[PDB]
């Protein structure tokens, strides 16, 4: 019934946030997160951002910033507020203000 | 007294040279300090490139990241101890095996919890670590079933020894995977005691200290994770290793333990374990007490030198030159993550 | 030291049971010496609140027992130069902690005998848990500005790069206006310096040759500074490690170095400015937290004793220490004595573990009465 | 928003850098890891918040206590793993408040 937690990034951060305890696996035993592995490409990284974003109780999304500028074609089409993309840092590439999904409403941030 | 100085060398002579070869090279205390002050991955393979590793990094992409560095220096490492195992003769081969077997006993613990879960064994075999690594073909095409995975390894395994600890595939889906791993590790280290006993001589009386140790430092640290878990205390008893100077009632206090201050209470009996409790402050910004069973195992293993004619300076090489790997790997990631207030913390060898 | 408290349940009359726990005991033997506890006379209340006081002063026993000497701990710990004869240090009152201990009695002034054992117990363990946060918060603090003293320790610690270089080096040596010419420090083992009265005039193309001039003289180590060109720097510290020293700039530190040292100096005068004020609060306060663990003492044998012996009120307890190796002849009397004034029919023999439930046994039993004070 | 960006900029890097600890101690864990999924222990209730007459909806951060990676520092790990799943705790406050 409640919400979960997904999350797309590098094999460190998804090590990381599962420590947390955000990772399971669901009925048909599809987890909800996804490492970027090298052998991992745009077209299958996209396919599983637009699942994270159909599926209902998926909820709050965390993407690395690299990997949402690489996503940034659907995230320019999501336009509903519930399924909340957090675009964050990482020890791959940093986090930078600039072009995010959601302050893209945002005109008077200097 | 097994006076091997007078056959040793018939044997083992070659590659006794060769493996202190390969020690000179380990970075120095000097060398440690220039990787230090790189300001960038870069920076660290040119002030890298000047050591034994050479150019070892050059033939990567530009974009270097820490866990290609750390992937090279354990292909590099994997790569010189397979040359050593493959010029070794049955007893130093058998105990090179004895070594890789500790590598082993985790590649298992991926495939069965793979198998468990119920995915391609193929997946999991790009994952293990390349010292242990399973080229019994027995092991593949397992068709995600427990006891095919189980019966491969029985029948063809080293750990088929170390496995009758267990009894049945049973014991796979019931007992949680960190409880195997620890069993058929204290298995093993206690088969590699009585296998370094039996070989006698110096073997023994260098080698036996750093299993010792090994054995306490299991026991020890496994008692002070165990505390927040539901890990009974009947069963972590059964995690401790026997070979241990704990063994007798150290190890029975320790089961008995409920708190770390109890743990340091056992600990305290012992002057080689009370100075590493003592040091170990375990509050934030300082050493832990693994910080120091680290750096008491790399006095241990560089101790393994001072003594000519035996087996154990491989097992002190190859613990050596595993810690240098993480020490490189821990100073690349405080580059990486401009960290610099902590890169002191790798562990100095020779 | 160790204390005992004992029952003495009335035996019709208070003389008939402490004249002869006390003068028949001792003149028997000198197996402890005896006194009175000085019970107070609260009011007593329901039996079912009488039990539920049994949980509480159960429990809060053991929690003041670390809390008190928790204020102990951090006493020795902040007085640890001079934590010698540590019984004075923190005894509450008098001139040793057995003559406190011997004279106690029941304190209005602190809190009433008027109120319930419910109220009173209650802001006891008001002031014993104000206790353990003040304790938290000064000598957290106290321990902040000793590790303060300790980082300070390590910036005056080891090799002169992980030192703060600070006043050892020569100020008179250094270039000024440098918007053309810069000066460089990256020298330092002994070993290598077998030629460098020439190394400081040739290491790089143009180096000068006077003001390179070596700043600090350690048995392992020189360190020299070098003067060279705005674009010519890195010739210089490539050639350091060609040479095989190792970096260890100054930058040109002086006011930075002016204002750690009056750092260093504000945190060397803190250390004797708050170090008083907290020895004279715990030393204070060390008196009321003992008081308020006596006080819980106290009602934890009165309430066991009404429950033991119900009413009226017939319990002046005794206060005993045991001499040498006395415990056991003293115990097997004491026993042998009590036998019928507390009945021999249940318990003591043997007992089970009542794990199982709300609370479970965790103390020895006896034919009386019994607890104690670890001074 | 930006306040909160601000400190996941630093938030992130300390547990960046107590992961990096905790693999210099531990080994490689991110494949057991990656492996021992189970059940989430950390889950969210849609809460509602209110201005105006606009319905705002904001996440209730819950925890089920289903840690599987439970033992997972047992013999090396220990108190640096632990530190890492404390961090990452920390961190993952924070992105459910952002969120």
């Amino acid at each position: 019934r409640g919400k979960l937690i997904a999350v797309i990034g590098d094999e460190d951060t998804v090590t990381g946030f599962l420590l947390g305890g955000i990772g399971e696996l669901n009925k048909n035993r599809h987890p909800n997160f996804l490492v970027v592995e090298k052998d991992t490409t745009i077209n299958e990284i996209e396919d599983t951002f637009r699942q994270f974003l159909n599926r209902d109780d998926i909820g709050i999304i965390l993407i690395n910033q690299y990997i949402a500028e690489m996503v940034r074609h659907a995230l320019d089409a999501h336009q509903r507020s519930i399924p909340a993309v957090l675009e964050i840092p990482s020890k791959e590439h940093p986090y930078d203000a600039a072009k995010d999904s959601i302050l893209r409403r945002a005109k008077g941030m200097f | 007294s097994f006076f091997p100085e007078l056959y040793f060398n018939v044997d083992n002579g070659y590659l006794e040279g060769l493996v202190r070869g390969l020690k000179a090279g380990v970075l120095s205390q000097a060398d440690y300090l220039n990787l230090v002050q790189c300001e960038t991955l870069e920076d660290l393979k040119l002030h890298l490139q000047s050591t034994d590793y050479g150019n070892f990094l050059a033939n990567e992409a530009s974009p270097l990241t820490v866990s290609v560095i750390d992937d090279k220096l354990k292909e590099k490492m994997v790569v010189e101890f397979r040359h050593m195992r493959n010029h070794a003769y049955e007893p130093l081969a058998s105990f090179l095996d004895f070594i890789t077997y500790s590598y082993m006993i985790d590649n298992v613990i991926l495939l069965i919890t793979g198998t468990l879960h119920q995915r391609s064994i193929a997946e999991l075999v790009p994952k293990c670590h390349p010292l242990g690594s399973f080229e019994q073909m027995e092991a593949v095409n397992i068709a995600q079933t427990p006891a095919e995975l189980y019966n491969a390894i029985l029948v063809d395994t080293p750990l088929a020894a170390f496995f009758q600890d267990c009894i049945s595939e049973q014991d796979l889906d019931e007992m949680n995977i960190e409880i195997i791993r620890n069993t058929l590790y204290k298995a093993y280290l206690e088969s590699f005691y009585k296998f370094c006993t039996l070989l006698g001589g110096t073997t023994a009386d260098a080698m036996c200290p750093i299993l010792e140790f090994e054995a306490d430092r299991r026991a020890f640290i496994i008692t002070i994770n165990s505390f927040g878990t539901e890990l009974s205390k009947e069963d972590r008893a059964k995690l401790f290793p026997h070979c241990g100077r704990l063994y007798p009632e150290g190890l029975a206090q320790l089961a008995r333990a409920d708190d770390y201050e109890q743990v340091k209470n056992v600990a305290d009996y012992y002057p080689e374990y009370k100075l590493l409790f003592e040091g170990a402050g375990s509050n934030p910004g300082d050493k832990t007490l693994e910080d120091r069973f680290f750096e008491h195992e790399v006095k241990l293993n560089k101790l393994a030198f001072l003594n000519q004619f035996h087996f154990g300076v491989f097992y002190a090489f190859v613990k050596l030159k595993e810690q240098e790997c993480r020490n490189i790997v821990w100073i690349a990631e405080c580059i990486a993550q401009r960290h610099r207030a902590k890169i002191d913390n790798y562990i100095p060898i020779f | 030291t160790e204390f005992w408290l004992i029952s003495a349940p009335g035996e019709k009359t208070c003389q008939q049971t402490w004249e002869k726990l006390h003068a028949a005991t001792t003149k028997n033997n000198n197996l402890a010496v005896s006194s009175k506890f000085n019970i107070p006379d609260l009011k007593v209340g329901t039996l079912d609140v009488l039990v539920g006081l049994s949980d509480e002063l159960a429990k809060l026993d053991a929690f003041v027992e670390g809390v008190v000497k928790k204020v102990a701990q951090y006493m020795a710990d902040v007085l640890e130069d001079s934590k010698d004869k540590v019984q004075e240090n923190l005894l509450a009152s008098g001139v040793d902690l057995v003559t406190y201990i011997t004279r106690f009695q029941w304190d209005m002034a602190k809190y009433p005998i008027k109120q319930s054992l419910k109220n009173i117990s209650e802001i006891i363990a008001k002031g014993v848990t104000q206790i353990d946060n003040d304790l938290k918060s000064r000598a957290s603090a106290y321990n902040n500005l000793k590790g303060n003293l300790q980082n300070l320790e390590r910036k005056n610690a080891g090799s002169l790069l992980t030192r703060s270089l600070a006043e050892i080096v020569k100020k008179d040596d250094f270039v000024l206006d440098s918007e053309y010419l810069v000066t460089l420090l990256v020298v330092v083992p002994k070993l290598n310096h077998n030629d460098w009265i020439k190394q400081y005039e040739t290491l790089a193309e143009m180096v000068v040759p006077r003001s390179s001039n070596v700043l600090s003289e350690d048995q392992d180590s020189y360190l020299c500074n070098v003067t060279l060109f705005k674009k010519a720097v890195d010739d210089f510290r490539h050639k350091a490690r060609e040479n095989k020293f190792i970096v260890r700039d100054f930058q040109y530190n002086e006011e930075e170095m002016r204002a750690d040292k009056e750092e260093m100096n504000r945190l060397s005068t803190d250390k004797k400015k708050q170090f008083g004020p907290l020895v004279r609060w715990l030393k204070v306060n060390f008196s009321e937290a003992f008081i308020a663990w006596i006080h819980i003492k106290a009602l934890r044998v009165f309430v066991e004793s009404v429950l033991r012996y119900g009413l009226p009120v017939n319990f002046q307890a005794m206060l005993l220490q045991p001499n040498k190796k006395s415990v056991k002849k003293l115990r097997e009397v004491l026993h042998e004595l009590y036998k019928h004034l507390d009945s021999s029919a249940a318990a003591i023999i043997d007992a089970p573990m009542d794990i199982p439930g709300l609370n479970l046994s965790q103390q020895e039993y006896y034919p009386y009465v019994y607890y104690k004070i670890d001074c | 928003i930006i306040e909160t960006k601000m400190l996941m900029g630093e938030v992130m890097r300390e547990a960046a850098f107590s992961l990096a600890e905790a693999k210099f101690t531990a080994g490689d864990f991110s494949t057991t890891v990656i492996q021992n999924v189970n059940k989430a222990q950390v889950k969210i209730r849609a809460k509602k918040d209110n201005v105006a007459g606009v319905t705002l909806p904001v996440f209730e951060h819950y925890h089920e206590g289903t840690d599987s990676y439970e033992l997972t520092g047992l013999a090396r790990g220990g108190e640096q793993l632990a530190k890492l799943k404390r961090n990452y705790a920390k961190a993952v406050e924070l992105l459910v408040e952002l969120a």
